[PDB]
């Protein structure tokens, strides 16, 4: 009988939430020949009560998820067809406007369905942070993406300029602490030069040691803070080969920072308010902008 | 074509490609697109095949 | 004025919006009347040439 043979296999995967192969059918029901099985499977999927997978010991049918409910005012139908989505979206999320393109659901049909979830504890509403535009809905059990949302950095979506420039201050100073010791210890040019190289491990350390905030600062963080540091033009960075030590971060690479001196002093150009002139393009012998009635010249000369 | 891009290389290690759990919205389909599917000569053919 | 009007108002009967389901306007039969003008206030008056 079809029908039975429907209703066990809706039994074996009650059973194993996880998803039941071929093989597990047939031990469990031997007495039946693998196109009935086959065919069963095929109305199952047909129906829409099943899901196949594709792992790498072979095929899995689940049963589609209809037992977590979040939205049962209304049909189920709408219910699963929004977390489908939501559920595949997950930790990167997904925006109200993509979800209502993705689902040809009016609005306010979307919102009863998103609110539902909300109150029965199904998805959370998460402010987007790289773009402060909608609130995107993820799953309540999964941990949110830093890239999506949260950050070190950002604090309730707002970036924290002070806090950033605070850890380069810090960074700064204990490089040219470090640089300045080496320089001092007089010993001899590679030791000096080991010792001013400072890892990005212990300047993690250090930071944490420091403990300018609460929130806890990675050491993939402390390397982004390193890395705008030498953007800036103050510190450079070295790759060395380290199999194994207190750091093992990278596999067989070790980045050592040591703050460095600028290449040369400010230029000659810099000085002259020509140089640092806004309007420069428009400047001109004979007309309102001349350097005879210059304003900024006027003042550099006064002070 | 697709064994040989396969088999460009002569021991092919076992990859990781496990079939994410793409299932797609059945999305309400609008009247028009719906009357477009039908009229449609994939639908037509599947319906000839279906005897 | 006589066919032509009534077979396109046929063509153009239903009209209804995506959202919201079970909404439509439904066009019965379109009349065309006498000439009248709209002088009078919200009154009907036949007019000449
Ligand atoms: S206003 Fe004077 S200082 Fe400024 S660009 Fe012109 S000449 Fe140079």
């Amino acid at each position: 009988d079809p029908v039975e043979i429907e209703n066990r296999i809706i039994e074996l995967c009650h059973q194993f939430p996880h998803g039941i192969t071929d093989q597990v059918i047939q031990n469990e029901m031997p007495h039946i020949e693998a196109q009935q099985r086959a065919v069963a499977i095929n109305r199952l999927l047909s129906m829409g009560q099943l899901d196949l997978l594709r792992s790498n010991t072979g095929l899995l049918y689940r049963i589609k998820d209809s037992q977590n409910a979040g939205k049962m005012k209304g049909s189920d139908n709408q219910e699963k067809l929004v977390y489908q989505i939501i559920e595949d979206a997950g930790n990167k999320g997904i925006w109200s406007r993509d979800i209502r393109y993705k689902s040809n659901l009016p609005l306010t049909e979307i919102n009863k369905i998103l609110k539902n979830l909300e109150s029965k504890k199904l998805i959370k509403a998460v402010k987007s942070v790289a773009a402060s535009k909608k609130k995107v809905y993820m799953l309540y059990n999964l941990q949110p993406d830093r890239s999506v949302t949260g950050g070190a950095w950002y604090s309730d979506q707002d970036f924290e300029s002070e806090f950033v420039e605070v850890l380069n201050q810090q960074c700064f100073k204990f490089l040219q602490s470090k640089a300045e010791t080496a320089r001092e210890s007089k010993q001899n040019p590679m030791i000096q030069r080991n010792s001013s190289f400072a890892s990005s491990h212990e300047v993690w350390k250090y930071i944490c040691e420091l403990g300018i905030s609460k929130v806890e600062l990675s050491m993939e963080d402390i390397e982004t803070i390193l890395n705008t540091l030498i953007y800036d033009g103050k510190v450079e960075m070295t790759i060395i080969a380290a199999k194994e030590g207190t750091v093992g971060s990278v596999d067989g690479h070790m980045k050592l920072y040591r703050a460095v001196n600028p290449i040369i002093p400010p230029t000659g150009l810099v000085r002259a308010p020509c140089g640092l002139c806004p309007v420069f393009d428009d400047c001109h012998e004979g007309g309102e902008i001349s350097p005879s009635n210059c304003i900024y010249m006027t003042e550099w000369l006064e002070f | 074509e697709a064994a040989n891009e396969a088999g460009d290389s002569s021991q092919d290690e076992a990859e990781d490609d496990v079939k994410q759990i793409t299932v797609r919205f059945s999305r309400p389909e609008s009247e028009q697109a719906r009357q477009r599917r039908v009229q449609s000569y994939e639908f037509l053919q599947k319906k000839h095949a279906e005897e | 004025i006589n066919v032509e009007i009534k077979k396109i108002m046929k063509a153009n009967e239903k009209v209804t919006s995506d959202a919201d389901p079970m909404w439509y306007l439904k066009y019965l039969n379109i009349y065309v009347g006498l000439p009248d003008v709209e002088e009078s206030f919200n009154v009907t008056r036949p007019v000449s040439p």
